[PDB]
């Protein structure tokens, strides 16, 4: 990964979001809790499905014979045909590869990007209310209760109505 | 609180820049493998050769009778098909081929060739209809009776359409030198032809062939496109298949060489010799000899694109 | 954007910004002010000036005829060269396509890549002295007057000389 | 303190890896569009053959007089151009072309043939000068008289150069059989021709021809090169065309066809039929058979290069 | 680089640093020290190597003469051979140059990445133990003995066993 | 604590999207531009040509004598071979080269012909063995006395293999019509051949040559491959060089021109007139005519790929 996440100093994923791609995981008082981000997941989503309708790709470009399977043409003109033939699909053959390479790393590395920025704009809006675990966990200092988690989720989590009760611990 | 992404139990390995067979979530395939063995012809005038060769079209044994004037925007050449009834060939066969492939079809126009002083019925036991025939399209010239001289005769044929004409002749190489005598005379026979753009001529060869049909003669089959207003003229004294009819293009059309079935239930645009390319895929591993608008040929089976994140389970 | 910013944690970009590329809006006592930093502008100029040399580029290999325009060459030989120029033909339309595509793809990310350069420069210009409001805005807990905002954008802003004060606060 | 990015009211929409129409802040043209209706001929040695064909230069028609020796840097060929004057054309015309388009012009070498107990002085119509001529760097080869015998003659001509000589010679077909024997006697003419490299044989063919020029009589012209201090043996009887000076090449050379002016005020070295391509874009959609030095054809006719981030307004 | 960092918030790297790609610098009582990341240094190592091994390629594809050296084949095939060679040449120079650039410029922003992975984990295992210097280095305020040090470098350090005190200071 | 990265005095410079010449830690060559000067040929079946020309071994001058029925993987031919003693030269050459080079070498066979009424035995000073010969694989056919007629004959020949034969046959081109009459009798002289597959026929054409390897006269090869079971018909009145032995290819080979001499301690797969290019590298600057399994030829001398990060000094 080029962006430090997901394999990762957030050492693995979770087989049970089956919701979406990216989430949010809570334990407080109330019991225990796991959603998912859309707005996350469906930037992921609709980057990589951008790639498809792009590579997905219809040419207009007919080609008819130049050659003959029937009855072979001239020998001297069959060998530069097999010859040119051959060597465009060495192009082709190299292009594929490289671009769908290119590409998987890319995809990938948007994968590991979209995870930053969820973790590093939760962060943003519990600013000393909390500090980083390190695993991509979030120790809170004021214990919130489960609809103090759908503030942050929801991105409503308020900036400074938990701090210095959350500052004092 | 944490957050994290989704895994799975079983991820699908591809390759990157820098890794080889890294899990990823999801992943779909880049190249089409699939073949689907007919030839899908939905919404798409076909003619399908069968045992007629596509150059029989133009010069007309029995194989061709239904074919002399088709109009297609796809043309099928079978294994099974013949150019020829008369024992013969094409001079220039495959350029000719690749001309009437995408000719979109043939119309035919008669020249108005008039004869004086000769024969002009030759027939042959290759050429079966009524009984003994010939190339519908051809005349095959004689001398009057079983023996007799040519006269060198001179026949002129001016293109009066705006498209090229397809003229086609033949000449003659019989068994024997005195075989060719019994045809045309003896001596040395001359065939020259010219255009405004053409210039070449003509001797026959006789000697002993292979028999093919039943024949050790054999057809030379030569042909020359004519453009509007241009006029060619036909100096010869014997030996000589006379065009009765010249050929004219209809319009545009792709050919192919295929062993499989027509199905005018399913469309598609990428053909081959075992049947039809249906594909989004950019790419193929099927046939690197696929013809119509097809996904690049490639050499490799397989090549995994990436639609998710790096599969991480615990 | 792959790094998360411009589009972005920053919501939106200046229509005013016509001095440069990246800048400075500050809000204090004095007024109101808005200047613009050379040097990430600069970078990133230089970066997509690289780009553009490295394409506007110029071929040394000569090409002749091999066809006729006027007296059209045999039949045979005319498909085969219209085959390999078509073929040739989809190959270059493809790698103009293909690079333009990964070039601007590229060009983006590192544009978005410079601002949260300078960003995360600045954040580590005002250590305990400031705190991250979350939309690239600095809230200052010790009133940076004009002179102390240049400090900052000149890059020469004391790590220490405003702390204990800006630190109860 | 706040920080932010620049934008605009209006973006320029790009394609990228992920998404399509995506708006940055500037962009700039990838693909050239634009096309120079002239020969941008500036600082070039320029041949303009105008009338002459190029095949011409080699044999010389009267509309070849002032080209029989040219030197260029540049060739351009010309619609109205013809090879010929009396009526005939080249066997292997194309690959002549290509030969002399990069020639960087001819320079030309008397071949020193002497007759003896022939004509030499051949005229026609068709070729225009004071009246009646020829073509100026070949001679057309009688019998003595109004009939007569042809002499089994055998020229020879060495390559002292150090350069391949361009060996031209023509061959004869007159109207008639009556026609052949009246300028070279009856019988089978033959022409055979070696060297250390060659091997080859003619025989003419009387006969009816369309009237070119006025004229039904054509004219094979057929072509070697000779390699230096190699030589070449003419073996003939009749309706032959002998070359009188052999041409050798002068240097390097680009050729072209096109039907636009020559501009000495411009310089370029992608041309096309309908210009010259100046540009410094790596790809152009103006024609695909440009040729010279040119950016790569492409099917796309606009290709835009983000030279900015993404624009965001508020 | 895309990362920020190594030329870089980081100002240049160690000649002295002969161990590893990446390493750790300490400042302290007992006098002075330099080590290396291993488990940076070969992430790296082994992307690298990976392009490598995949650049580092064989064709199985066999192609033949259609040309001759000894004996110059007709003109006009001749012609279109060399036409297709030379398209030919032109599309594989192409290719090598941009794989290349393309290759290097990701090479380099992924040694940039792992630096950044390094620096922003040592980062999170010291909480508010310590503050960022600005440079790539850590202040630390509890003086951190050569034992403690190897405890942050085998990343073991304790999250909160040199806290308050730290935290007075 | 301080953390940073490795670096080095001296750098290597390379080449990326957005810079030019920016130095990294280490850089490795991806263009090969060493070339081995031998001919790589451990493993492989090798053989080396020399004098012999590769259309040689069909026919057999004295210099192929120990080449009429080799077996190679690996085919040499050397700028000293010759596939000719008496003068003349392959019609179609460079397609037959091209299928012997891979033919994996050759197998002779006996197509026994016999003859009755004509000589059998013709020789020249051009073929040197015992004193003088001809060309093993084949027979000059006369005519019985020192002038004469031809009996118009009539030879065939089945393929009763599985694999196509290579049929080889010549045409006397002699001096003068006074020396193809001392040989062959007067008169046209034709030769006819036909297959399932192949319509030709060819007539001589005496006359004066250049003197190669002393003699004025030359000889037409004509070649063609006969598929299993069918038959080649060969009507002819004299001119006539006729296949004694037929051959078919063994397998599998590659066929190279060079310059250099074979090593055996060395094993390679891309070769070239100069030598032996071995490497993983996957391209090469060394020869764009390179053949067998070779990186892709690239115009530029030097494309450096970065194997560290850039390199930072104090
Ligand atoms: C117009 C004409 O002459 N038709 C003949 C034809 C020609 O003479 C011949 O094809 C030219 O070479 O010959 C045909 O009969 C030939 C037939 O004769 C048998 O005796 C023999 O056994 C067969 O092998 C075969 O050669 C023919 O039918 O084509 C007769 C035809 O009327
Ligand atoms: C050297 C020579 O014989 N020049 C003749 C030339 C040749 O005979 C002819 O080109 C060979 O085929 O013929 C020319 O006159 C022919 C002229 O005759 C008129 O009667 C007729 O009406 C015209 O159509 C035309 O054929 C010629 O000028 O080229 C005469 C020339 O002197
Ligand atoms: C079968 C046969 O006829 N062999 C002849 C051969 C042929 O006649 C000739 O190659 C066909 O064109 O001629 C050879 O001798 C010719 C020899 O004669 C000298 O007088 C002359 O000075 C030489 O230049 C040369 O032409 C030959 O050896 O090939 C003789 C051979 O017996
Ligand atoms: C050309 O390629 C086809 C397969 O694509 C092969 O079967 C054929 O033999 C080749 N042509 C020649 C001249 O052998
Ligand atoms: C896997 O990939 C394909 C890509 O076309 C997609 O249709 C499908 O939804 C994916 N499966 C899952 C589980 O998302
Ligand atoms: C052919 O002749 C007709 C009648 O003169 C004329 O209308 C037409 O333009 C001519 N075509 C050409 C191109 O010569
Ligand atoms: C080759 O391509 C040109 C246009 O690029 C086309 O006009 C021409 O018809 C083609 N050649 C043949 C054989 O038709
Ligand atoms: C837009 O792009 C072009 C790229 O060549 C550049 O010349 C021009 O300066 C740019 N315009 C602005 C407003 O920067
Ligand atoms: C041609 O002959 C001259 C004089 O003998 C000589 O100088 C020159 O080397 C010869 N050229 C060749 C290559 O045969
Ligand atoms: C083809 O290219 C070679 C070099 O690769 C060159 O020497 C040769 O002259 C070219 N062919 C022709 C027809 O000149
Ligand atoms: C430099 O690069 C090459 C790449 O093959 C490698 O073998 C070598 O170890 C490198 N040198 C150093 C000092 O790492
Ligand atoms: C050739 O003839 C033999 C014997 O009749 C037979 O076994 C073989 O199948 C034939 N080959 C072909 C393909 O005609």
């Amino acid at each position: 990964g080029l962006f430090g996440a997901i394999a990762g100093f957030i050492e693995n994923g979770w087989e049970g979001l089956i919701d979406g791609w990216y989430g949010f995981r809570h334990q407080n008082a109330q019991g225990e809790g796991t959603a998912a981000d859309y707005k996350s997941t469906q930037s992921a989503i609709d980057q990589i499905t951008g790639k498809l309708n792009r590579l997905i790709e219809k040419t207009n470009q007919q080609f008819e014979l130049i050659d003959n399977e029937f009855n072979e043409v001239e020998k001297q003109i069959g060998n530069v045909i097999n010859w040119t033939r051959d060597s465009i699909t060495e192009v082709w053959s190299y292009n594929a590869e490289l671009l769908v390479a290119m590409e998987n790393q890319h995809t990938i590395d948007l994968a590991d990007s979209e995870m930053d920025k969820l973790y590093e704009r939760v962060k943003r809006q519990l600013r000393e209310n909390a500090e980083e675990d390190g695993t991509g966990c979030f120790e809170i200092f004021h214990k919130c209760d489960d609809d103090c988690m759908a503030s942050i989720r929801n991105n409503t989590y308020d900036h400074s109505k938990y701090r210095e009760e959350a500052m004092q611990n | 609180i944490c957050l994290g992404h989704h895994a799975v139990s079983n991820g699908t390995k591809v390759n990157t820049l820098t890794e080889r067979g890294v899990e990823v979530v999801n992943a779909t395939e880049t190249v089409e493998r699939t073949n689907i063995p007919r030839i899908c012809s939905k919404g798409k005038r076909t003619v399908d050769l069968g045992q007629c060769g596509l150059l029989g079209t133009i010069t007309g044994p029995p194989q061709c009778d239904q074919f002399l004037e088709f109009s297609a925007d796809l043309i099928i050449e079978r294994r099974e098909g013949s150019d020829v009834c008369y024992p013969g060939k094409f001079v220039n066969e495959e350029a000719l081929r690749q001309i009437l492939r995408e000719s979109g079809g043939i119309d035919k126009e008669a020249m108005g060739f008039t004869y004086s002083g000769i024969r002009t019925n030759g027939a042959t036991s290759a050429c079966r209809r009524s009984g003994s025939s010939f190339y519908a399209e051809m005349k095959w010239l004689l001398s009057n009776t079983d023996n007799a001289a040519f006269p060198q005769m001179t026949k002129s044929y001016k293109n009066t359409r705006k498209s090229p004409a397809l003229i086609v002749w033949g000449i003659h190489h019989s068994v024997s030198t005195a075989e060719q005598t019994k045809l045309y005379g003896s001596g040395n026979k001359l065939v020259t032809v010219g255009s405004s753009n053409y210039q070449q001529s003509f001797v026959p060869s006789p000697g002993a062939r292979p028999q093919v049909n039943g024949l050790s003669g054999r057809i030379d089959f030569h042909w020359l496109m004519l453009n509007p207003n241009d006029t060619v003229t036909f100096s010869f004294n014997g030996a000589f298949i006379a065009p009765d009819r010249a050929s004219f293009l209809r319009g545009k059309s792709m050919g192919i060489q295929s062993g499989v079935q027509v199905d005018a239930n399913c469309e598609g645009d990428c053909y081959h010799s075992g049947g039809t390319i249906i594909s989004n895929l950019p790419f193929q591993n099927i046939d690197s000899r696929a013809v119509g608008k097809c996904p690049r040929y490639v050499k490799q089976r397989s090549l995994l694109l990436a639609t998710g994140m790096k599969n991480v389970p615990e």
